[PDB]
């Protein structure tokens, strides 16, 4: 039994306004690279059902060649291996084909995991577009998965709630967080033996891109001069600050 | 253009469906996922018993096919997003996702980088699929009540076992004039007590941030931001929040933002409107006591 989750390498998703800069419509190449957020909760799920099922567990991803270092995390925190296609493309239908590709070159996958949205493009397109190209049921906002007979019985979270689904068979799933998800965070060991476990290359293929034309990307900036108000003595401080709400009318 | 709607029976998720088509075009027709009357005036309008994407078959994208539509929106759902990804391959079509803003020349807007960037796109080659962000267009007012023809959905894949709503406390957060958020920063479920009081004497919602969520100390519906919940309350109490670009894209409409944070270098300063640099667990009984 084989699950594959989908991971994709990013800037630094914790750098705030103040210290972001575009070159060429995308960030600086001076922030720290990592897994996504929502990858990362993706590949913990994964290792879960690895733990629970004795299943492989193949990191997928289409990439940089520099980025294995930062998908090793991955085989630190239980993947098996990391399959990466070389290629720099940010279009959906581009990312989807070469990882399809790439799939496609496993055997039997039983299940695809993915995160919710990626830390960089901010937009749950990739997952969906590859379950349509793979002609499998396409499930968003997962927390939680287990295997039962048939398929997947599946939490997902929704806008006023959860959904218990059931799965018949493989699917493509994107994962949300929960706390029973948050990434465990592997040992300084771990990190060193995951440098000897397998990463396979492949090239990335021919296929057809969106006809979609990106015209700018710009930074807003955010200062909104706050005004702050001295705590040394915390009741005068609200104090102050009720008296200001007031005279704003804002409380 | 060739407009079609496809979205539960929710009239303030349709009715921003319906804003985004004015800009495209006089008349979109719509496909009702699941049950409810269907709220406006459309020249077609169809229904589809199953909100699972997975369980439409082919039916409903050769029907795209066949009427030659132009434009495909969808919300920014759990429902929207299962359905929109998969339709646009069928259909070999564009997808833009979280849609934020339309310009009269329909140069599309999205955020990137955490809501750190806005990105401007414009459409080359049709059909395109859209899913449009919640709560970033105003919902039309729809008016009358249209029929709708049932079509056929296709093998079940998912079976829905169960629906099941977070228990609500008190007002909504979306609806809340008075809100205040936990992250990290309280430090422990029990800690949001002295939130949740504070909450209940300005007749507000208490929110979170992903970090409070992910602890464990507010449920999934609480986190707001980027990945939940939009909030334009005139007040916003951020308490133990370091206000991450992803936070702050979920309260731009926040009137007046009040941070209560013990880093004075956190980002969340550089929102707020007012701010304390301290101890939560100080500052926080200290106002409950003022407002006594
Ligand atoms: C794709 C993606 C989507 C995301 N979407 C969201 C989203 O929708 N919503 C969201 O919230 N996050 C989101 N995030 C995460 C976001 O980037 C941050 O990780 C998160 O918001 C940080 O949570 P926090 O500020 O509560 O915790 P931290 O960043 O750890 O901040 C804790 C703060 O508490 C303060 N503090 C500690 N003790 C005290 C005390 N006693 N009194 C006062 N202050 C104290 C600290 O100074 C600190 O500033 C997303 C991330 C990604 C990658
Ligand atoms: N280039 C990629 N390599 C591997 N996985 C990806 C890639 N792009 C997107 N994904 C997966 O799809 C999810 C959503 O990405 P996106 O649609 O860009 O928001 C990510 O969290 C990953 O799990």
């Amino acid at each position: 039994m084989q699950i594959v989750v989908l991971a994709k390498v990013v800037p630094d998703y914790e750098v705030p306004s103040a210290d972001f800069e575009l070159v060429g419509n995308r960030a600086h190449p001076r922030y720290t690279r990592m897994i996504g957020l929502y990858d990362e909760n993706a590949v913990e799920l994964g290792v879960q059902l690895k733990e629970k099922l004795g299943a492989d567990l193949t990191v997928v991803s289409y990439g940089r060649n520099d980025d294995v270092q930062f998908l090793r995390k991955a085989l630190a925190m239980g993947a098996d291996k990391v399959v990466l296609v070389e290629g720099d493309s940010d279009d959906p239908y581009v990312i989807a084909a070469n990882l399809k590709d790439a799939i496609d070159r496993q055997g039997t996958v039983d299940l695809i995991l993915a995160g919710r949205q990626s830390s960089d493009m901010d937009r749950g397109v990739v997952p969906g577009v590859l379950a349509g190209m793979l002609d499998l049921p396409f499930v968003p906002q997962a927390c939680s998965v287990e295997s039962v007979d048939g398929g997947w019985k599946i939490s997902q979270i929704t806008e006023t709630g959860k959904r218990l689904l059931k799965l018949s068979g493989k699917g493509v799933l994107s994962i949300t967080s929960v706390p029973e998800n948050v990434p465990r965070i592997p040992a300084v060991k771990a990190i060193f033996a995951a440098k000897k476990k397998p990463v396979e290359k492949l090239p990335e293929i021919g296929t057809g891109k969106m006809a979609v034309s990106e015209l700018s990307v710009s930074i807003p900036k955010v200062e909104s001069n706050c005004e702050l108000i001295p705590a040394e003595d915390m009741d005068d401080a609200v104090r102050v600050l009720l008296r200001r709400l007031k005279e704003e009318r804002y409380l | 253009m060739k407009t079609l709607i496809i979205e539960t029976a929710n009239a303030k998720i349709l009715g921003e469906l319906v804003t985004v088509s004015r800009l495209f075009g006089q008349a979109p027709d719509v496909v009702v996922l699941g049950s409810g009357e269907l709220q406006g005036s459309y020249g077609k309008a169809y229904r589809l018993s199953d909100t699972l994407g997975a369980n439409l078959g082919s039916s409903l994208s050769d029907l795209i096919k066949r009427e030659r539509y132009e434009l495909i929106l969808l919300s920014t759902t759990a429902i929207g997003s299962g359905l929109a990804g998969p339709l646009a391959v069928s259909l070999g079509a564009p997808i833009l996702s979280e849609v934020t803003a339309i310009s009269p020349d329909l140069t599309i807007e999205r955020s990137l980088y955490g809501s750190k960037a806005v990105a401007r796109y414009k459409l080359e080659s049709g059909p395109l699929v859209l899913t449009i962000k919640r709560k970033y267009f105003e919902a039309a007012t729809l008016e009358g009540t249209t029929a709708t023809e049932e079509l056929p959905v296709g093998p079940q894949k998912i079976t829905l076992l169960e629906e099941i709503e977070e228990e609500r406390t008190g007002i909504p957060l979306e609806d809340a004039e008075v809100v205040v958020t936990g992250g990290r920063g309280i430090g422990s479920g029990d800690n949001f007590s002295i939130l949740k009081e504070i909450a209940g004497m300005l007749n507000g919602a208490v929110g979170a941030s992903r970090g409070a969520v992910d602890e464990g100390w507010m449920p999934p519906g609480a986190q707001i931001g980027q990945t939940g919940k939009i909030v334009a309350p005139t007040v916003y109490f951020a308490v133990g929040v370091s206000g991450a670009s992803q936070h702050l894209a979920g309260i731009s409409n926040a009137k007046c933002v009040i941070a209560i944070n013990k880093d004075n270098e956190a980002n969340i300063f550089k929102r707020a409107r007012f701010g304390i640099v301290g101890d939560y667990k100080k500052a926080v009984p200290a106002l409950i006591n003022a407002l006594k």
